[PDB]
């Protein structure tokens, strides 16, 4: 870990001035080493680890997603390694991630939010190795499958729905069963009772609450929309 | 591309 | 050399991949390769030698931005240490660029047209090394105007007022004289001049020289705009 | 910030 030398403070306030500055390869390193000091994290902190990796996770999948288009058009080596070294950092990046919830933060969250939150991730870094995988690729899915689903089974146990944690787990997990399940009928169906049954909860919410939960029904809508 | 958070 | 295996043809091609995927990191590693390869670099290469180190180093540039005005706003050691690593990295994006300039693409461009294009590139380079300097600084800072002098000198002597690698290097060093050796009159002068001059010479371009020049005319126009 | 090309 280059990381290891730092304090623990010293990473989570540069892991903020690096997504102050769009630097979201710096912060997903800082709050790796973070993540490595051992400690649990905060709600804060693990929103900052689950953004720098999206981020920079996203970015490298927009460009899988540009070179792949190129190499089935074209159908030399050339895009084809090119997209291939692409894939494989997207890769290393999913394995890292994967590799601290394992090492160990799932191990340790007792909290159903701490947990929820990293069996979401852990769904949603499977789902991204699904979207490159060929074939290995069964095992991939069923493995983010199983992460949503224990979240999700958690999250409706323990939390309220409105809660935005389990909101955007049920927002990701019906984009799986779109992208990546072929299930379409499912993530319609999710995506509908989700929003549905935060609705009917936004009575409860303070002004700050509302404010987070209905940002994600915006998000859900959006897809339904998108869907149907 | 759908929306994720 | 981490490219010196790779072919030349394959190293162009995977940097015109790498844009279209706005990969630019790896953009500009590709065109280090080719450089590398110790051949001339085209037209068409010398552009992608450009884009690719321009997109990193610009965004260098707005994250240092971003933490210098943290940082002087503050005024622990994070906020500085973290500049300073940015700065750092930046300033060696900055070296890697002057290396390749300097080993050895201007002294093998005997034509007028790449002599200006990498003497424009020199005082860019500098420019962007003047910008984090603190004093060294002033070294840097005639470095970068005599690099930019000489070229400007060249372009006169061989290159129309429309030519858009004449304009360019125009519009950069205004910015230069406003922004870096804080002579905004000198600046003001320069684009106007710039401007004018390539405006009545418009008569004699084809249709789509006519669009290379009216672009960056229009970009020291705005310039002008800002700084009047 | 100025434009540069
Ligand atoms: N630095 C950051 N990026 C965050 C710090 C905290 C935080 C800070 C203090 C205490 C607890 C958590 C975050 C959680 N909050 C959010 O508002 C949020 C809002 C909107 C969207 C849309 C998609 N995702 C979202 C997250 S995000
Ligand atoms: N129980 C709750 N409803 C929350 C408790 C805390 C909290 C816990 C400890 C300290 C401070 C705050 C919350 C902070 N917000 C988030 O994490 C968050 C995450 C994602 C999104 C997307 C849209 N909005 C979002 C908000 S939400
Ligand atoms: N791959 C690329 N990025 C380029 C390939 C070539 C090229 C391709 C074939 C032969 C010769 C040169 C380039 C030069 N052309 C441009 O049009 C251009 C246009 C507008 C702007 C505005 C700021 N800079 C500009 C450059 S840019
Ligand atoms: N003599 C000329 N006027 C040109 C000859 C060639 C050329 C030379 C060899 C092969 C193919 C083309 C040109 C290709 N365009 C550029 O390099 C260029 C660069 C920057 C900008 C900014 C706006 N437009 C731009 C165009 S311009
Ligand atoms: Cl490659
Ligand atoms: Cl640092
Ligand atoms: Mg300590
Ligand atoms: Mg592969
Ligand atoms: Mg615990
Ligand atoms: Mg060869
Ligand atoms: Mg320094
Ligand atoms: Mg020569």
């Amino acid at each position: 870990g280059a990381m290891g030398s730092m304090e623990r403070a010293s990473l989570i306030q540069k892991a903020k001035l690096a997504e102050q500055a769009e630097r979201y390869e710096d912060m997903a390193a800082f709050m790796k080493g973070a993540v490595e000091k051992g400690e649990e994290l905060s709600c804060e902190e693990r929103n900052l680890l689950s953004v720098a990796y999206k981020n920079v996770v996203g970015g490298q999948r927009a460009a899988w997603r540009v070179l792949s288009s190129i190499e089935q058009k074209s159908n030399g080596p050339e895009v084809r390694e090119y997209r291939e070294k692409v894939e494989t950092e997207l890769q290393g990046v999913c394995d890292t991630v994967l590799g601290l919830l394992d090492s160990h933060l799932i191990k340790e969250a007792g909290d159903a939010e701490s947990r929820v939150f990293y069996l979401k991730m852990k769904g949603d870094y499977y789902r991204y190795l699904a979207e490159v995988a060929t074939g290995d690729k069964k095992r991939i899915i069923d493995s983010a499958r199983s992460a949503y689903q224990e979240a999700m089974d958690i999250s409706k146990k323990e939390m309220p729905p409105t809660n935005p944690i389990r909101l955007g787990l049920a927002l990701n997990f019906s984009v799986f069963h779109y992208e990546i399940a072929n299930s379409p009928e499912e993530a319609i169906s999710l995506a509908k009772t989700t929003f549905d049954e935060a609705m009917a909860d936004l009575h409860t919410l303070s002004e700050d609450s509302y404010k987070d939960s209905t940002l994600i029904m915006q998000l859900l809508r959006d897809n339904l929309t998108l869907w149907t | 591309f759908p929306a994720t958070v």
